[PDB]
């Protein structure tokens, strides 16, 4: 039922190998209303504040709600570093 | 012009007694006073706490004489002022009983603030984060060995903040956690004479430099800290001292702590058979080099006969000269720029008679050097235990903070379940009130962290310290 | 004619001080009481004793907190009297000072006889010598069931002083050995007015039979032993008090009792988490069935906010009613002569709320229930350890005193040294007075000898006795 | 407060000491309703069961109702044997 | 009545500061005849072993007179900053 | 070199056999001046206090001082008993 270890550091990693380049993860985390599955919103900026994209996820599933937004993140940092 | 009624303030914080009173009403205001005092958690913790020996004597115990002696001092010199006829010139006609209820709560809580173990507790504090933020870096232009980014010399309106937070924070005194405690933890709402006798030094935390040679005396150790100097500024307008001056009854408490400061341990020894009464009789005697004060008590019993007597005829001898000594430099204390203590004669000599036993036959013993050794690695492993708190950043802390159920840090979250309500409640109001979009806002985020985890620590008796590093360790 | 001038006494009953004295010297001979009472090692044993649970109150904590109330009667009864114009009247003009200190130095030492363990600590002692000596069956002509030949009923001139020594014997009270404790024991020395506001009741510990229904209520229970009947004798005299009569300040150190009885329980309580503020609050309500004194307090807080005006709300109401209570039958306590106590209104009724809380929700834990049965086990077996002491006979025991060094009993001469040497040199003191060739002397030193043994047991810490109980039973 | 111990022990042993007599004593106790004082009421009789007599006593205190009880029940013994 | 942590620990980063130049400071500590307070004599000189200065300070009170000597090293690490 | 458990058993033995028939001893021991050796003495006499006859003992050694005076002890009730 809790979340796997694994996950946590496999989302943790990818935090940081976005992080590496000089960049920030903002995490949000709530409960909706009738649809009966947690959200989890992320939002990816740099430094100064510019806010580049967001993304929602909703499941209600700890482990696939985290391998997810992994898997999102890992994206960003691969199409991120496609350019600039 | 000295006016008594300029000093001794009624008023309180938070719903303060507005309007004129009598004489009657004005005394029943100190009484609530007293009975906040005297049923206070803070009080009944100082009985679990050692002064030497872990029949002994405790904090509670200790600080239960101290109010006798002070009582005794504030008495004569009222006496001594009627036989002058200067009780209504100075406006101590109708405020004989506040005088010495001040006295005797300044006495009462003067060590309400130390830390577990004492001495040696308050070193590991002060230890542990010098080599977190070595302030020494931070005196002159950039240099840096600080581990934390935000407190690392870059700017020169935020390098002011940065090098006063840093040298604040690697000072930890006793007397400077007691107007915290009383004010904002505690939330004792006191009055405003009451806070003032218990501010023994003036010098800020974050002051770095030379003293002014006026007041090399009264700024020797710190008095308060960097969160509370909005706190000092306005019970200085509330009292009417100017910068680093002292309150006038504050004179009255050092002197009572001086003639309790050994006399109870030589006692404490003879209890524990480190030898026995015509010993420490002998060394005495032989310390010396008395007849009217150690002499008579000896003849007049036999453990608990003389220093029954000894007591009393020290007190006989050292009260008068008190008394004299605060009547004779009354203006000076008054205006707060006294550089002295009120205790070089024949009376100064004779308290380091009980110093230099002491410290030669009792501080010396293999049993109370040990306790000292092992409180300082219980207090440096609490630190390091905690230490991942200090590493998280402040959009992590602040999710810890508001929801309480992260599933981001599960050693994070269960550690700081750990600290006790006052003091989350206590770090949620200070922080709940810095501008949030300024640039200022993660060195006070910081600062007031860092606050919180001194206060959790020095909050402890010695045997739940002990306890709760055994606990955390694994070891039982 | 009212007059306290006849019932405040700064004499002493050794080298007492002779001659007129000012009204500040009178005032400096009950300061040296407060010292040696506060520096006292009948004082600092009161830390180790504990009240309900072993930040939890001990009776040192509690014995502060009725003090504190005693002032704030005796301030309330002297200001009220200054306005009807009734201190020069009364004797009181230069005596307000020693009328507030014999109050609160009264109401500090209330507890000090009590045996280790409380309440079961004193059945224990009570049962197991009325296994040994039978008193119901001295009440009659001769009969017996008692176990010592000297003390069995055979003569009627030693029958009377056998029933009184029998009687006396298997009634301890704590109230009856404080007089001892201060008096005996530990050589105080302290004046009459300071001695007479601990003798709370005044039946004599060897009546038997039924009391005058005039003085039913002050005569309840024990005031006093047998040993101490030539020294009430000299206390009445010096104080002017009847037969079976009561010293005017005695009531209110009893009305502070009263007050402190049940409210730091409770809060006691929810620090052991037994339950909640919200519940505890709830239980009240229900309870109760207030809203002046617990709903002000509700909802000016959460947990040291509560009873922190909680206390003050019932002060504010109760002191009042005690100060005119004292006033309204003032002949009468000052006679001595009043049957019942200072506190049948809103105000009696009110007390009975805390009651009834505290003896369902608190006092019925199984925690505080198992340490009740514990207590009693332990005072049994030590009291069994030392009866070889009481089966020997008069000349091994002078031997024993005398000499020291036995060959012929190595049990009973090591037990005998474990004795503390101020209880041996009451006993050599006492002994030292009878005539030797007298017919009585076997029953006196009978009875000075189990006096001695009681002594002993007494005078112990709850955490002492285990461990001495533990260790003579060959467990630790 | 509590009743003092040495007050029990003088009514147990006048409990007793009626009960050498082949005679028997009830205990009754409870709280009255308005007066604020506790209520306690005895019976004698004897093993047959033909009641003697009773008594209630009220009172606020432990102490003095325990002992007007173990004097009440003193008196009992004394006229029941004075003769009988 | 003991010394403070603070100024030993702000006595002790004075003499590293003057140590940084090459230098050392000897410490001698005494009580005197008459005058009744604590003496303390520092004197600096190179790793050479010659003398550049010394200096002698009196005080019954052990705060103040650390401060003093403190202050009094960080003068001469002033002055021989100064030039040389 | 201490005194056995036997001898001490004896003595008792004696001193309790010999008050069986309404007698009473007395014991005294002290260290005598230059002759070395521990001394003790016994008194016999009845309840009323009529003294019949002593004996004084001295030995350096316990064991045969014990048993002189248990020896003795005997020798007086054995003669008591005699006759009277
Ligand atoms: N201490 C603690 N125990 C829990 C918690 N959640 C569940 N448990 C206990 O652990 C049991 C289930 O273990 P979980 O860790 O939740 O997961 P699981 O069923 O072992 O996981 P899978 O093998 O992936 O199916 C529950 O029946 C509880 O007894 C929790 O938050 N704390
Ligand atoms: N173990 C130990 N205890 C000491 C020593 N000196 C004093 N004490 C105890 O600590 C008490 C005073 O504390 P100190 O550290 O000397 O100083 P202080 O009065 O707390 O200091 P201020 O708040 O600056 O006035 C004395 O009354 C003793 O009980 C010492 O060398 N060793
Ligand atoms: N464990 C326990 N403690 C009690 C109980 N009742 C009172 N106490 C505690 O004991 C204190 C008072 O002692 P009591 O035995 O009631 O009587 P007292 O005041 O000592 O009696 P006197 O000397 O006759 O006035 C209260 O303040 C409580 O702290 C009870 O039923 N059980
Ligand atoms: N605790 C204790 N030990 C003793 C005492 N006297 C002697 N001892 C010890 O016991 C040793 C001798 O034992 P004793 O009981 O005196 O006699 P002993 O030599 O064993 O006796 P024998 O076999 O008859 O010669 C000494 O060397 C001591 O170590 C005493 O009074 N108390
Ligand atoms: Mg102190
Ligand atoms: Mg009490």
């Amino acid at each position: 039922g809790r979340l796997y270890s694994g996950n946590l550091a496999a989302f943790k990693a990818a935090t940081n190998k976005l992080f590496q380049l000089d960049l920030a993860v903002i995490y949000d985390d709530w409960y909706d209303a009738y649809t009966r599955k947690d959200c989890i919103r992320l939002r990816i900026e740099d430094r100064s504040g510019n806010l580049i994209d967001t993304s929602t996820f909703y499941h209600h599933d700890e482990d696939v709600l985290f391998n997810m937004c992994t898997d999102w993140l890992n994206h960003m940092y691969d199409q991120l570093k496609d350019w600039k | 012009q000295i006016d008594f009624r300029k000093k001794i303030n009624w008023h309180r914080r938070y719903r303060s007694p507005q309007g004129v009173k009598t004489e009657h009403e004005i005394l029943r205001i100190f009484e609530s006073d007293r009975g906040r005092i005297i049923n206070s958690p803070a009080i009944r913790r100082l009985q679990q706490k050692t002064q030497v020996f872990p029949a002994v004597r405790t904090r509670l115990t200790h600080s239960m004489e101290v109010q006798q002696v002070g009582r005794y001092i504030a008495k004569e010199i009222l006496s001594r002022l009627k036989e002058l006829k200067l009780l209504e010139a100075y406006g101590l006609d109708e405020l004989t009983g506040p005088f010495e209820s001040i006295v005797e709560m300044s006495c009462l809580m003067h060590d309400i603030g130390n830390p577990p173990f004492g001495h040696f507790g308050e070193a590991a504090i002060n230890d542990w984060f010098r080599q977190r933020l070595h302030p020494e870096d931070a005196e002159s232009q950039p240099l840096d060995r600080c581990s934390v980014a935000a407190l690392r010399l870059r700017e020169e309106p935020l390098n002011e903040l940065r090098r006063k937070i840093r040298q604040d924070l690697c000072h930890f005194e006793g007397n400077a956690q007691g107007i915290r405690l009383v004010h904002t933890l505690m939330r004792m709402n006191l009055t405003w004479a009451q806070v003032g006798g218990i501010l023994k030094y003036t010098r800020p935390a974050w002051w770095r430099g030379e003293t002014p040679e006026t007041h090399h005396y009264l700024m020797k150790k710190p008095g308060y800290y960097l969160s509370e100097e909005a706190y000092i500024a306005r019970l200085r307008k509330e009292l009417n001292l100017a910068l680093y001056s002292r309150f006038p009854l504050t004179w009255i408490m050092e002197a009572a702590d001086d003639i309790s400061y050994c006399v109870a341990d030589l006692e404490d020894a003879v209890e524990k058979r480190i030898f026995t009464v015509e010993q420490l009789y002998h060394h005495l005697h032989e310390a010396w080099g008395f007849s009217l004060v150690v002499e008579n008590a000896w003849e007049k019993s036999t453990e608990d006969q003389f220093f029954m007597y000894l007591r009393v005829n020290t007190l006989n001898k050292l009260v008068p000269y008190a008394a004299q000594r605060f009547i004779d430099n009354l203006p000076a204390i008054f205006a707060g720029t006294f550089n002295h203590a009120l205790l070089a004669s024949e009376c100064s000599d004779l308290l380091k008679l009980y110093k230099n036993v002491a410290v030669k036959h009792v501080f010396s013993h293999p049993d109370v050097e040990r306790l000292e050794l092992q409180g300082y690695r219980v207090i440096s492993g609490l630190l390091e235990i905690y230490r991942p708190l200090l590493s998280l950043s402040l959009s992590d802390f602040t999710e810890l903070v508001e929801k309480e159920r992260v599933k981001r840090f599960p050693i994070e979250s269960r550690l700081f379940h750990k600290l006790s309500t006052r003091h989350r409640l206590a770090y949620v109001e200070a922080v709940s009130k810095l501008p949030s979009d300024s640039p200022e806002f993660p060195l006070w985020e910081y600062y007031y962290r860092c606050r919180l985890l001194q206060d959790y620590i020095s909050g402890m008796t010695d045997l739940y310290a002990w306890d709760e590093y055994r606990r955390l360790m694994a070891v039982e």
